[PDB]
This record gives structure tokens, C-alpha cells and sequence, in this order.
């Protein structure tokens, strides 16, 4: 049934019912269709929503709990903590790749076919339970709720919080880019003197260096819009 | 392409094309081997 | 059945047949029954030389004296020339092999011992000569046959490591073994090169060209340095 | 079928089965059924020389970043006969001798597919016999890995890749020529020049393509 559609008068597209989680029946590009695309796009919307939700919290956690270290940088082996700083990022990235390349390929193949390998290799006596394409959690949910009680309602809260992040996190990347300020910092500026702290100012300046090199002349930074 | 060939096979076409192959050739033979009065070379 | 990719969908022409078939054909070379039989020998041949080869280098270094393997000079020295050996190498392997190669193409005709007759065996499997070649038979089953590939297919894959590692790292196989466990986050040749937009670093080959052997050039360059990371 | 310039229909004569047939004949040069099979080979040949030409241009270029002293594809002709050791005439006339043999052999299998592998060229029956399609010889020599022998459904799927990779190699190899005549520098040099300062290295800034 119509929950509430995004614009007041609109026709929900045919393929859009509201069977999925946060459906408002908004696909004006008509891009999702022939649901083999929908399944694919849904996966991205999830995966993006999740990394954003972790991202947004991780950025607030950085700046609040580490007042220095302007967030948008954080990468180069200066801001790094004491135990690190001398782990040679080229060896740090090495440690990451083989870890993510497995898990992601592990997830991708479980999109191709479905219910195919949800089971542990190695010990191979055990598996994650049934789902629909991207809701695992025998292990991935240890605490067992969102099983018997309302499930899709928690799914609904998952997207609506996720979509908020993807936009919010995007705000981070463009704010920190033009201002040169962490999220809670540029917020503090606004509350101080809004009329002159507004986006009206400090546009036309990306205020970012174009080199930012570590072990060489490396890593060109192309900003976003060509503000000088 | 069927009918474009048959037209290119008309009498005046070949008469033009094939003389312009002699004419060109006989012109360029005189470019590299100029002034040939007698066959002496 | 178990597959190289646990969720995969093995190609049509390859199902559960050959010893140790996990369903790996990006290019589909096995769809031809004649040629796949040929390729079936090569996998054993390349495997069975590499296995005996990779075990060579390792023993050649750790228990043995330590010179990572570019060496003509040895402590078995050079007992009979070189061109002496290569002379005998050709005729040796020539008989050894054009003999076995014929049991591939026209099977069974070779089983007889050429001088007298102890023969060999029935015709068996073209790439698994029984009898005198396999007296001991440690495992009793073709489980051991599948057990042979999975070793070799690793060793061949392992051998390429020895080349490339000994290209730029300029050290033997087990030298860089211990060198990694000491400060692991260094020396991945992941760290050691980048090539991002803009910046490109590559480690230079630690082995030179023109190695002097008995007054002979022997250019021996590195393997496609320009495309290294 | 996904034709080029969507919304039209293919020229009525070719809708047929050809690898990589998008219905593009805007001057209608396939209108002669006898001639079409001659163009289908013509493309296949160019597509195959393209794909070899492109790599032959890029690799010596890409090799030059690390050093290793090669020339660019242009003025690699001189550099060889600069150092010479064999005359230019002997080389170009060994071309025409050996090369002309293949082509004039490749031709009479197109004319009459039966011959060329009947025999009596040093034996070699069935290696040259040809597999029956226009530009695909198949066989022992031209096809050492025995591919295009097993599953045909996989084969027809290569024949599409070969063209589509060929049509791109041609259209790129038109770029190597044209962007040499303007910027006067190697293909990978340009691939770095535009990846370094994209803004002032673009096409309008070569001063040739956009005259004033
Ligand atoms: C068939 C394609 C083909 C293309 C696109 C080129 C391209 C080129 N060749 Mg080349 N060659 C080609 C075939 C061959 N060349 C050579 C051997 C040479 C030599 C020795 C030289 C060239 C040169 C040239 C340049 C043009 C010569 C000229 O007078 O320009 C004006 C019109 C140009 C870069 C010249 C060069 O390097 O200048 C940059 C040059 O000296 N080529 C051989 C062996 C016989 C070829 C065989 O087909
Ligand atoms: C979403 C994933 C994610 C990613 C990729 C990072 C990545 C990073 N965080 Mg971070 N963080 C995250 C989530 C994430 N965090 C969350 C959810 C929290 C809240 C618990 C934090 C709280 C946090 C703190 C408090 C600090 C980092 C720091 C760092 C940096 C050092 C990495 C390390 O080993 O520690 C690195 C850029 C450290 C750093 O270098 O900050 C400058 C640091 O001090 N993060
Ligand atoms: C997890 C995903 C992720 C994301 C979203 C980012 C995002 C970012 N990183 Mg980053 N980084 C990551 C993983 C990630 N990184 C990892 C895994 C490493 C290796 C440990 C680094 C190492 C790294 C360094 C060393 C630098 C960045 C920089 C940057 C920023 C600018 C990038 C740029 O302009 O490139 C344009 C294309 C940008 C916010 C750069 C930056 O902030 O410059 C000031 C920078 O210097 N990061
Ligand atoms: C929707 C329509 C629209 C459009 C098309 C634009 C377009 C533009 N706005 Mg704009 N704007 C809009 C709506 C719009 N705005 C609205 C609704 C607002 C809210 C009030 C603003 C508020 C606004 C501000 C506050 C500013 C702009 C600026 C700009 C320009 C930035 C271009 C740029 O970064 O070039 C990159 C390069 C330049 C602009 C350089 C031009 C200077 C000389 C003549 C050229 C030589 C410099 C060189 C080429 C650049 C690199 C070197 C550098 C180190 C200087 C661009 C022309 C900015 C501006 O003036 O330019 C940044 C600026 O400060 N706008
Ligand atoms: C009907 C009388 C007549 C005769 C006998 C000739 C004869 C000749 N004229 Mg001539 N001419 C004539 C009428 C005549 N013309 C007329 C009516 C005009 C006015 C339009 C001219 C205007 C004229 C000019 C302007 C020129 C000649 C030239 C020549 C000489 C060059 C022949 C040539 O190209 O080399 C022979 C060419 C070849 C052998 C090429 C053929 C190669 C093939 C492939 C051989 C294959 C074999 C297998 C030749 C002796 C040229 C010259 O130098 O005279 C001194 C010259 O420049 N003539
Ligand atoms: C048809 C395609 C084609 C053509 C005409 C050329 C043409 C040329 N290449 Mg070349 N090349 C190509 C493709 C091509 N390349 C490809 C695909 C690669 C990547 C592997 C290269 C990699 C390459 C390098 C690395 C070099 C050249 C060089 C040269 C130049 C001298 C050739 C020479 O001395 O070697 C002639 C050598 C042989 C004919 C040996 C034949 C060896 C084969 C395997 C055995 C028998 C051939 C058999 C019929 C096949 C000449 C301009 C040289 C150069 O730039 O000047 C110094 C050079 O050093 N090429
Ligand atoms: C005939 C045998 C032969 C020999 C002796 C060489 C020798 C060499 N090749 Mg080479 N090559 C050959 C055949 C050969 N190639 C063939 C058949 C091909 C395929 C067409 C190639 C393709 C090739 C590429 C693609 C590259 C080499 C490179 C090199 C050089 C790397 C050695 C080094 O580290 O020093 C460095 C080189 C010198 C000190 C010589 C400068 C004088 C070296 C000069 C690499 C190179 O030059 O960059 C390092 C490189 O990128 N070659
Ligand atoms: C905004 C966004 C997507 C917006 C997409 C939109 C609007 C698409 C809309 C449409 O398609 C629909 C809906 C319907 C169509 O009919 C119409 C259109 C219009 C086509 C994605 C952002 C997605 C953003 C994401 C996923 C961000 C993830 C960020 C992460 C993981 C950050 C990590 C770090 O911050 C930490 C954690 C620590 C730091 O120190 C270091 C780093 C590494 C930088
Ligand atoms: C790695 C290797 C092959 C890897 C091949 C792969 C992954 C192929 C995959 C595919 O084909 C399939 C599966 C299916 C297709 O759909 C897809 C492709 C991609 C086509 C061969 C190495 C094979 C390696 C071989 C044959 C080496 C033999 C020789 C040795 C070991 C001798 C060594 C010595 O002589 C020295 C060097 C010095 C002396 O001092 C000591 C001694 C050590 C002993
Ligand atoms: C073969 C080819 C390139 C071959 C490259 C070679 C050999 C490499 C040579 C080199 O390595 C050497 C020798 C020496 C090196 O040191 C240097 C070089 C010189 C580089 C390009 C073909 C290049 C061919 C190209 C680009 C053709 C484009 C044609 C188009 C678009 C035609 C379209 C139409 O015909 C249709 C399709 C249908 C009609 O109805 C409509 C129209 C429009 C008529
Ligand atoms: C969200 C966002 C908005 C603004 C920008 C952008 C639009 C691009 C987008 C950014 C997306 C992201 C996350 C991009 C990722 C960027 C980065 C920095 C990726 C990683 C870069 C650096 C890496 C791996 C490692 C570098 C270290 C190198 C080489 C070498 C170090 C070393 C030295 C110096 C020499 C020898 C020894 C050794 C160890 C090799």
C-alpha cells in the first residue's frame, strides 16, 4: 500500500511497490528496472549506506577524541599514532588488500548465484542462515534480535539512517574540502556568526594542495569543483 | 553497388578512366625519363 | 563437487572426470578432446620437473652451501667441461624422451625393454608409467594421484616466485623467507613499488647483465623490467 | 539487435550473422553480396594488423619511461638502418618476397577454398586447408593451441571479441597517427602529458588541430 511517496502527487513506478525497505517510489531516472539491475543497485545502496554510517561516526569519533589532525587528511604517516608511524603504509595497504579482496569476492559470488555458498569453508560444518541477498547474520548478528520480533521495521530504520549518512558524510567531504575544517569545527564556526560563516563565503576556494606526497612525488589531489 | 558498377561499366566512363590511366602513365614516364627521341638508353 | 571458486558454475566440457578437475578454464582449452589429452601430459611434465626443481633450489641453499642460484661456479666445481655435459645431455634426454613421447601419441608400443624383455606393464595411463617406474606405491589409491597434482601445481606456481624474488630482491628463496618474518610490513613488493597517478617507483634489478663465464657474454637480462610495479 | 545510431533499422541487406554486425553500412558498400565476403576479410585482416600495430607502438613507448633506450614508433625506421648492418634494399625486397608469398597464398584460399592444403606444398595437408569461414584459417600452424576446435558456442563468442577489439585497435591506431602529426611525440608520452597537466595538454592546445 502507498506509504507516503516522495513528491505529493506522483505515480510509484510499476516495479516499485514498497516490498523493499525504504521505498518511497522515487526512481525518476528510471535507472532501476529489469530487477536484475535492482538487486545489484540495492546491494550498493546497502553497502554504501553502511560504510557511510560507519564513516560518519568514525569522523566524529576522530575529531572529538583527537582534537588535532584535520580529518580530510589523516592518511599520511604524520598524523598516525605512536605504535604505528613507521609501519610503511605500502606494507599497511598490503595487509588490507588480501583481507578485503577475500571478503568482497566472498560476497560478490554470493550475489551471482544465491544461497550458494553461505557456509564456512575450512571447518565447513556451519553456515549463516537464510536471507535475501545481503541480510546475513548467523554470525553477523550475534545478538539474535531482528529475527522473531519486527524485522523489516529495523530494516526500515537501517536505510533511513543509512541514506542520512551518505548525504551527511558527503557533507563532511565537501565541507572539510572548502573550509579546511573538521565537521564539528565548521559547525562551531557557523553557530558563532552564521551570516558570515555561511556557504556564501569560502566557495571558489578548494584550499587543497596538489602534491601531498609521501615516499616520492605522489598522490595528486583533484578536489571536486575547480575552486581555486 | 550492383547498379553503381553497371554504370561505371558504361562506354564513356571507361573511356575517361582508362585514358586517364594511360595519360597519367605516359605523363609520368616523361617525368623520370625525360626527352626520349630515340631508343638509345 | 569442490571447485576452484566455491560458488562457480564449472564450464560445460569439464565435469568431474580428469584427476583433480576443479573447473578452471577461463579460456576453455579443454573442450578439444585431442588437444586436452596433450595438455594433460604437459601439466604432469611441467609439474614433475618443477617439483624436483623447486626442491632442488631449497636444498641447494639451506642445508647446502649458500650461493643463490645463478651459479655456474660450484663446489662440485665443473668436473667435466660444460660442452662435455651438454653433449651428453642432448643424446641422453633425446632417447629418454622421444621414447616416452611416442607412448603418448601411439600408446603401448614402447613398453618393451629395448635390449631384452622384462617389458613394463599393460598400457595403463599414458602419463603414469607403472611397473618399474612406480614400485613402492606409498599410498594405495588414486587419492594419491590427485595428491600429486595439487603438490606440483603449487610448485610450478611456487617456482615463478624464485625467479622474480631473485630478480629484484637478489636473494635466494629461503633468504627472503627469513627476511620477511623480520619486520614483515616491509619487503612486500607492495610497499616496495607504487605507480599511482603521478609518482612511479620501481625497485631496480639487483642482478646485473653480462655475467662473465669462461670469457663468454651471457647477456642474461632481467625479465621485462619496464613493466615491473 | 543493438544497432548503431539507435532508432533506425539496419540496412535491409545485412541483418545477417556476421561477428560484430551492428548494421553500419551508411554508404552501402556491402550491397554486392559477392563483395561483402571480400570486405569481411578486409576488415578481419586490418583488425589483426591493427592489434599487432598498437602493441608494437605502445610497448617500445612504455619501455622508454624506465629508460632502456628504444625509439618511438615514428623514427624507429631510421634508428634501425642508422645502425644498419644490412642494406635497406635487401630488407624491403625480402619483405616483398616472403610477405608476398603469404598474401598471394592467403588469396587463393579465399578465391577457391578447396585448394591450399589439398597437398603438394611440402605436404602440410589440413594445416592450410582452412576451416571454411572467410578470415579464419584455423589449423595446426595458425592455431597452435587447438582453440576454435572445441565448443563452438565459445568460439562464436571469440569471433565477436576479435572484431570488437580490432575495430578499437584500428580507431586507436588512427589516433597514434593523427596525434603524432600534431604534438610530435610518442603515444605514451601523450598518455602521460594529459595525465599530468590535463588542462593545458588537451587537444585544443596542440596548436595544429585548432588553427587560428
Ligand atoms: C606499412 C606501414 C608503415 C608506416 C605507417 C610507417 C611509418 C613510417 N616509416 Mg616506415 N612505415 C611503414 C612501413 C615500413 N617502414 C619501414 C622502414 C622505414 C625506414 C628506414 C624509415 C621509415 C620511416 C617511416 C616514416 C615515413 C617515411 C616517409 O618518407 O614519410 C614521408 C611521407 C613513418 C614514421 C622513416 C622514418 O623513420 O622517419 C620518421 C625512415 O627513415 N620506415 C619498412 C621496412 C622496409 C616498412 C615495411 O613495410
Ligand atoms: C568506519 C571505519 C573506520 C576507518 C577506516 C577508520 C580509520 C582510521 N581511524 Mg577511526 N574510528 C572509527 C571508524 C573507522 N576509523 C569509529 C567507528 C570510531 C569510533 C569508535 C573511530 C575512532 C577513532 C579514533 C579515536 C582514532 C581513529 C583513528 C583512525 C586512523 C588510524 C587507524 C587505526 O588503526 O586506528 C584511521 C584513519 C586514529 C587516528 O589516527 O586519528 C587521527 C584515532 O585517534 N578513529
Ligand atoms: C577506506 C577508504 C578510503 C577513503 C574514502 C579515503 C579517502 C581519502 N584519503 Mg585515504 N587511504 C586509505 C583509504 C581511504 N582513503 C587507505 C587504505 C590508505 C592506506 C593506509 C590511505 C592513505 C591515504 C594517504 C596517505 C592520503 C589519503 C588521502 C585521502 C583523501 C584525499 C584523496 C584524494 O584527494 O585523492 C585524489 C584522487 C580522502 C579523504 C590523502 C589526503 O587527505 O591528502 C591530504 C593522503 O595524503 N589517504
Ligand atoms: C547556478 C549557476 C552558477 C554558475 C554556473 C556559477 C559559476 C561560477 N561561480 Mg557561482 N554562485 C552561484 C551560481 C552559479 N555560479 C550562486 C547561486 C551563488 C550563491 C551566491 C554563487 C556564489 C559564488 C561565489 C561566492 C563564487 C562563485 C564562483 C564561481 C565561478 C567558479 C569557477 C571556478 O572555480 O573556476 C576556476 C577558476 C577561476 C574562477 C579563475 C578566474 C579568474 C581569472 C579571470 C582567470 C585566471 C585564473 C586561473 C585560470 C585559475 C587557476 C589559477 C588560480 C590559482 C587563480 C564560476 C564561474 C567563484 C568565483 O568567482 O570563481 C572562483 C566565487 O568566488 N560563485
Ligand atoms: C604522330 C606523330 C608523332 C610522333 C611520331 C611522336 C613521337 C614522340 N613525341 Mg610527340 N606529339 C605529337 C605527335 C607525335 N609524337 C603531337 C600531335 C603533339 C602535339 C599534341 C606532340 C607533342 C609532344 C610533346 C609535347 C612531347 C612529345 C614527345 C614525343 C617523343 C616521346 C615519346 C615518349 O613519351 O617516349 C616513349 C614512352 C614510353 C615508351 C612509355 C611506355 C612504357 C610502357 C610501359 C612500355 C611497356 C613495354 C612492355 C616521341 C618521339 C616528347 C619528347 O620528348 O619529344 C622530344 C614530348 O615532350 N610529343
Ligand atoms: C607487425 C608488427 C610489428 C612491426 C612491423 C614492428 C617493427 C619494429 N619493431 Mg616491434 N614489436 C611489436 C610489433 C611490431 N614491431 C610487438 C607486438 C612488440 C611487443 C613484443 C614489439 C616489440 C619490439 C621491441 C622491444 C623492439 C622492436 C623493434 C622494432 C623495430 C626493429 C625490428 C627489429 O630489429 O626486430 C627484428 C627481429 C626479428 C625479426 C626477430 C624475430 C624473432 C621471432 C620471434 C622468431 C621468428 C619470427 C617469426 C616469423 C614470427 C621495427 C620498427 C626494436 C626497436 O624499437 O628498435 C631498436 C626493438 O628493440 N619491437
Ligand atoms: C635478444 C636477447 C635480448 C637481450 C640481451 C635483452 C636485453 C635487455 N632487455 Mg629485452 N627483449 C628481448 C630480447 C632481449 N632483451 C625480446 C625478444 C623482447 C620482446 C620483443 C624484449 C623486450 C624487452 C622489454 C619490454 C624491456 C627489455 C629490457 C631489456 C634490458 C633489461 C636489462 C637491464 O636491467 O638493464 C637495463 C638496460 C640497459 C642497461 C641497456 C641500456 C643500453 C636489457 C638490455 C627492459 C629495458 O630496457 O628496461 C630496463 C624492458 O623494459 N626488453
Ligand atoms: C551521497 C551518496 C549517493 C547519493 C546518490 C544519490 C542521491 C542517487 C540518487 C539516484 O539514484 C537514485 C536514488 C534514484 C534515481 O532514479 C535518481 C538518482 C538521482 C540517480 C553516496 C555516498 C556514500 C558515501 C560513503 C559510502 C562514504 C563512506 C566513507 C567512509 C567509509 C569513510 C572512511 C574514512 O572516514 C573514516 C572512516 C576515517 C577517516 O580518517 C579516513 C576515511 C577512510 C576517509
Ligand atoms: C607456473 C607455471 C604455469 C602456470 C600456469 C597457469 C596458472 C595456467 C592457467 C591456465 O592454463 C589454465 C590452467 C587454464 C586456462 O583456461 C587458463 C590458463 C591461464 C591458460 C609453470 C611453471 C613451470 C616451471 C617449470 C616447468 C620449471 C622447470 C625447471 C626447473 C624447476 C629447473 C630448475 C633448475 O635449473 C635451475 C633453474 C637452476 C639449478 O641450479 C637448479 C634447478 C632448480 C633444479
Ligand atoms: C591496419 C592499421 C594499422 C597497422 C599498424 C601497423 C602495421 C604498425 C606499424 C608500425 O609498427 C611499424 C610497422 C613500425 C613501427 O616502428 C611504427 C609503425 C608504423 C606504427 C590501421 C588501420 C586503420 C583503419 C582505420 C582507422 C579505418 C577506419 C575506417 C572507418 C571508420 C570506415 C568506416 C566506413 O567503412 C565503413 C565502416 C562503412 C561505410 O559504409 C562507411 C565508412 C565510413 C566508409
Ligand atoms: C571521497 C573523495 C572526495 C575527494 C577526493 C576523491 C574525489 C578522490 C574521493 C576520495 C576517495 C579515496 C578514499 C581515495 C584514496 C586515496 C589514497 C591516499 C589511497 C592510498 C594512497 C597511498 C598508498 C596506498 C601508499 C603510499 C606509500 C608509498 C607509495 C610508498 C611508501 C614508501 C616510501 C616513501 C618509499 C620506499 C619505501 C615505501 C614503503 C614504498
Amino acid at each position: 500500500a502507498d506509504r507516503k511517496l516522495w513528491a505529493p502527487g506522483v505515480a510509484a513506478p510499476s516495479y516499485l511497490d514498497g516490498s523493499l525497505a525504504g521505498d518511497y517510489g522515487w526512481d525518476p531516472m528510471g535507472l532501476s528496472s529489469d530487477p536484475k539491475a535492482l538487486a545489484w543497485y540495492r546491494q550498493a545502496e546497502l553497502v554504501h549506506s553502511r560504510w557511510a554510517m560507519m564513516g560518519v561516526v568514525g569522523i566524529l569519533g576522530q575529531e572529538i577524541l583527537n582534537p588535532d589532525v584535520f580529518w580530510y587528511e589523516a592518511g599520511l604517516p604524520k598524523n598516525l599514532p605512536e605504535q604505528v608511524s613507521g609501519l610503511n603504509l605500502g606494507g599497511i595497504l598490503a595487509f588490507e588488500f588480501c583481507m578485503m579482496h577475500y571478503v568482497e569476492v566472498r560476497r560478490w559470488q554470493d550475489y551471482k548465484n544465491f544461497g550458494s555458498v553461505n557456509e564456512d569453508p575450512v571447518f565447513k560444518g556451519n553456515s549463516v542462515p537464510n536471507e535475501v541477498m545481503g541480510y546475513p547474520g548467523g554470525i553477523f548478528d550475534p545478538f539474535g534480535f531482528a529475527k522473531g520480533k519486527d524485522i523489516e521495521d529495523l530494516k526500515t530504520k537501517e536505510i533511513k539512517n543509512g541514506r542520512l549518512a551518505m548525504v551527511a558524510w558527503t557533507g563532511f567531504a565537501l565541507q572539510a574540502q572548502a573550509t579546511g575544517k573538521g565537521p564539528i569545527a565548521c559547525w562551531k564556526d557557523h553557530l558563532a556568526d552564521p551570516f558570515v560563516s555561511n556557504i556564501t563565503a569560502n566557495i571558489g576556494t578548494c584550499v587543497i594542495p596538489d602534491s601531498v606526497d609521501v615516499g616520492g612525488v605522489n598522490i595528486p589531489l583533484y578536489c571536486l569543483w575547480p575552486g581555486q | 553497388m550492383q547498379n553503381l558498377k553497371i554504370y561505371l561499366s558504361t562506354a564513356p566512363v571507361i573511356a575517361f578512366i582508362w585514358l586517364s590511366l594511360l595519360s597519367s602513365l605516359i605523363i609520368e614516364v616523361n617525368r623520370f625519363f625525360p626527352d626520349p627521341l630515340i631508343f638509345a638508353f | 563437487r569442490p571447485l576452484w571458486l566455491p560458488g562457480s558454475t564449472p564450464p560445460a566440457h569439464l565435469d568431474g572426470s580428469m584427476t583433480g578437475d576443479f573447473g578452471w578454464d577461463p579460456l576453455g582449452l579443454g573442450a578439444n578432446p585431442e588437444a586436452m589429452t596433450w595438455f594433460r601430459e604437459a601439466e604432469l611434465q611441467n609439474g614433475r620437473w618443477a617439483m624436483m626443481g623447486v626442491f632442488g633450489i631449497l636444498v641447494q641453499e639451506l642445508v647446502k652451501p649458500d650461493v643463490f642460484w645463478y651459479d655456474a661456479p660450484t663446489k662440485i666445481d665443473l668436473p667435466f667441461n660444460i660442452i662435455g655435459i651438454v653433449a651428453f645431455q642432448a643424446f641422453a634426454m633425446h632417447y629418454v624422451e622421444i621414447r616416452r613421447w611416442q607412448d603418448l601419441r601411439k600408446p603401448g608400443s614402447v613398453n618393451k625393454d629395448p635390449i631384452f624383455s622384462n617389458y613394463s606393464l599393460p598400457e595403463h595411463e599414458p602419463g603414469y608409467p607403472g611397473g618399474i617406474f612406480a614400485p613402492f606405491v606409498p599410498g594405495d589409491i588414486e587419492e594419491l594421484k590427485l595428491k600429486e597434482l595439487k603438490n606440483a601445481r603449487l610448485s610450478m606456481l611456487a617456482f615463478v616466485g624464485f625467479v622474480m624474488q631473485a630478480q629484484i630482491t637478489g636473494k635466494g628463496p629461503i633468504a627472503c623467507w627469513t627476511d620477511h618474518l623480520a619486520d614483515p610490513f616491509g619487503t612486500t613488493i607492495f610497499s616496495k613499488a607504487v605507480i599511482t597517478l603521478g609518482g612511479a617507483v620501481k625497485p631496480t634489478c639487483q642482478i646485473p647483465d653480462h655475467v662473465a663465464f669462461q670469457g663468454i657474454d651471457i647477456p642474461t637480462p632481467c625479465f621485462f623490467e619496464g613493466f615491473w610495479p | 539487435r543493438p544497432v548503431w545510431y539507435p532508432g533506425n533499422s539496419p540496412p535491409e541487406w545485412l541483418d545477417g550473422s556476421l561477428p560484430g554486425d551492428y548494421g553500419y553500412d551508411p554508404l552501402g558498400l556491402a550491397s554486392d553480396p559477392e563483395m561483402l565476403k571480400w570486405w569481411v576479410q578486409a576488415e578481419l585482416v586490418h583488425g589483426r594488423w591493427a592489434m599487432l600495430g598498437t602493441v608494437g607502438m605502445i610497448v617500445p613507448g612504455v619501455a622508454a619511461r624506465a629508460g632502456g633506450d628504444f625509439p618511438q614508433w615514428y623514427d624507429a625506421g631510421k634508428v634501425y638502418i642508422e645502425n644498419s648492418s644490412i642494406p635497406f634494399g635487401a630488407l624491403l625486397m625480402t619483405q616483398v618476397l616472403m610477405m608476398g608469398w603469404s598474401e598471394m597464398m592467403r588469396y587463393y584460399e579465399f578465391v577457391s577454398p578447396g585448394s591450399q592444403g589439398t597437398g603438394s606444398f611440402m605436404g602440410f595437408t589440413e594445416a592450410f586447408a582452412g576451416t571454411g569461414e572467410n578470415g579464419y584459417p584455423g589449423g595446426r600452424f595458425f592455431d597452435p593451441f587447438g582453440l576454435a576446435k572445441g565448443d563452438p558456442a565459445k568460439l562464436q563468442e571469440y569471433k565477436v571479441k576479435e572484431i570488437k577489439n580490432g575495430r578499437l585497435a584500428m580507431f586507436s591506431c588512427l589516433g597514434y597517427y593523427a596525434q603524432y602529426a600534431a604534438t610530435g611525440k610518442g603515444p605514451v608520452d601523450n598518455w602521460f602529458d594529459h595525465i599530468a597537466d590535463p588542462f593545458h595538454n588537451t587537444c585544443a592546445t596542440n596548436g595544429v588541430s585548432v588553427p587560428f
